[PDB]
């Protein structure tokens, strides 16, 4: 999952002098200037906070996957903290599946691809942003 | 010298040189859209220009010459226009257009005749008002892709000035493109005599419903505004790349501080530790 | 049959073929054809037709000049508007001018390419002990 | 005196930046920098050349309530060394005045204002 992570917090790094400047520019750029401080914002964490293995793994495929898009800069910290609780509560099992497939060769899967793609679009209907 | 006081100057150069570098591609980026507004508005300049070839052929009396096209005998005030980016970074296209202005200027006194300066732009604005010869118009805040109605406040004056009497001959300074590094002043006559370098295209004859004056006193003022729009317009693409130029020199000159400055904060970090092992030797003996 | 090229100062409106021009000529109006006799004519505040196979789309004409040949007519109109986007009560185009243009084509510009230049200039006081 | 005259010369050199390059600034700020330059010029003092209090004093005051805006700059020292020969010859009992009450709470007593004022007035119709 987090190779794609990498890669797009290296291409923000290399646009980071353009942060304040991404208005004027291409929207490709934009868009990538746009997607790693989304995810630097993602990337910060409370104190006495852990995030166990299959809720980071969750978290990650949403950020790099195109869902956090419409997630406002500012919010994307709360909105990880709100799904997290809605994995939490409102989807017990989703949580278990990753963890119980994390060491399987290819992380994707069709199953955990589904439980996962369904439960986050369920919760980003239910929320508001 | 004090291996940190370097390390400051290394850090406020490559911030200089990431400034200036984001400076060279936004003005590149201008530069695509000037040279792009600069090729849409050509058709209109070009196909008009046989229009005069044609219409500056079927025309020849003297007295019917009238108006804008007159070549008035015993030559008093000319007006120039300058044309100027509004700021600055540019590089020695703007001394090189004033210093154009200068020369031309310099030289109708001394034929005896009058000057006046018509500036767009704040840059020349301020250079004719700091040197004491307070331009007449002025058209200032210009956008980066502005409209032909931007400059009508000054085209018209000009040409109401001209038709008046109070100005004879009609010139315009602007920054020729010749290519993306060298952009040179150039001088273009707006008295509308004739424009048949095109040979007339094809020369052929039109019957002018409103008639020959009407045709003629409607097309002279919108020919040397379509003369003026495009060297404004060119001015514009040729300021970009000016600035394009001075950037990518000043990100060089930049970078080239970075490595010299280097060096000397790497030599005074040796100098330091040579003396931080030093005293301490000669402390522990 | 004949080419007709509407070109304005700022860009090309149309440049494709056409069977009849019902211009706005100052003295009355005239109709141009694919194989019309010479012409080149003052234009009025007016509103110009262009017909396409029994289609009629009101390029209205600001104003400007026209010149007819037996070949091609290209419309010299200074000024041209259209009776698109809701008679011009939509003018998407001008809606676009309006947000999407003349106000982050330059002023989202200005503000930036200034405040470059701030950042740019206090910086070199800053470093003004070199 | 003086908190008006440090106030400003700490001013001035910041505004310092916007003096070296930029030239678009507003009249404020160019009179603002031109307060700068006066005050800063009139703190070039020559060698072996001390002045007392209330010749200091004296001189602080007329730069500070803006009765040297008008002398250019390169002329402001001739003009300081000008005034206070004017103080020592025309109104030496403007000086004793300042010196006897310097040490008043309120030194810009009505009485020490005028007669002092006046006195750059008279100064100032004398030369320029």
């Amino acid at each position: 999952v987090a190779g794609k992570l990498k890669g797009e917090l290296a291409q923000f790094r290399d646009l980071a002098a353009f942060a304040q400047f991404a208005s004027d520019l291409d929207a490709t750029t934009k868009a990538q200037i746009e997607r790693g401080q989304r995810l630097q914002e993602l990337l910060k964490q409370p104190q006495y906070q852990p995030l166990p293995v299959e809720d980071q793994v969750a978290v990650l495929y949403a950020a790099t996957n195109n869902y956090l898009d419409d997630v406002p800069v500012p919010l994307i910290t709360k909105w990880r903290d709100d799904f997290l609780a809605f994995l939490r509560t409102a989807h017990p099992e989703v949580r278990k599946l990753i963890y119980d497939n994390r060491l399987d060769r290819k992380f994707p899967t069709p199953e955990v691809k589904e439980a996962l793609e369904a439960a986050i679009k369920e919760f980003k209907a239910t929320s508001n942003y | 010298p004090s291996s940190r006081e370097i390390k400051r100057r290394i850090r406020s150069v490559k911030n200089v040189a990431q400034i200036t570098r984001a400076m060279e591609m936004v003005s590149a980026s201008k530069m695509r859209r000037a040279q792009r507004n600069v090729l849409a508005t050509r058709p209109y300049a070009d196909r008009m220009r046989e229009v005069m070839a044609n219409l500056t052929a079927r025309v020849v009396g003297a007295a019917r010459r009238g108006t804008l096209l007159e070549k008035r005998e015993t030559v008093k005030s000319v007006a120039l226009l300058v044309v100027t980016p509004d700021r600055g970074l540019c590089g020695s296209l703007v001394a090189n257009v004033l210093r154009r202005a200068g020369r031309f200027i310099t030289e109708q006194r001394a034929m005896g005749r009058t000057v006046d300066v018509y500036t767009f732009g704040r840059k020349g604005r301020d250079f004719f008002l700091r040197t004491g010869f307070a331009p007449a118009g002025e058209a200032t805040r210009l956008g980066d892709a502005p409209k032909l109605e931007a400059i009508l406040g000054v085209a018209i004056s000009a040409i109401n000035g001209f038709q008046s009497g109070k100005y004879d001959e009609l010139y315009i300074i602007y920054s020729e493109f010749i290519n993306t590094l060298v952009q040179r002043p150039a001088i273009k006559q707006l008295l509308p005599v004739e424009s048949p370098d095109i040979s007339t295209t094809t020369n052929v004859d039109y019957t002018y419903e409103p008639g020959e004056e009407e045709v003629l006193n409607s097309i002279l003022p919108r020919y040397v505004e379509t003369q003026i729009y495009q060297a404004v317009l060119e001015s514009i693409a040729s300021e970009h790349s000016a600035r394009m130029v001075a950037m990518r020199n000043a990100t060089n000159n930049a970078k080239d501080l970075v490595r010299d400055l280097t060096l000397s904060f790497n030599k005074a970090r040796q100098a330091a530790i040579t003396k931080e092992v030093s005293e301490i030797a000669s402390g522990a003996a | 049959p004949i080419h007709l090229e509407i070109v304005t100062a700022e860009r090309v409106i149309l440049s494709d073929d056409v069977d009849m021009i019902s211009a706005p000529t100052k003295d009355g109006r005239v109709g141009i054809l694919p194989r019309h006799a010479p012409l080149m004519t003052i234009l009025e505040p007016g509103e110009l037709d262009i017909i396409k196979n029994g289609e009629r789309t009101p390029f209205a004409v600001s104003g400007g000049f026209m010149e007819v040949l037996p070949h091609r007519v290209t419309i010299l109109a200074d000024t041209v508007e259209r009776a698109d986007e809701i008679d011009e009560a939509r003018a998407e185009q001008a809606r676009a001018e309006a947000e999407a243009r003349r106000r982050e084509a330059q002023s989202e510009r200005d503000m930036a390419l200034a405040e470059a230049k701030l950042r740019k200039e206090m910086v070199r006081l800053r470093v003004a002990q070199l």
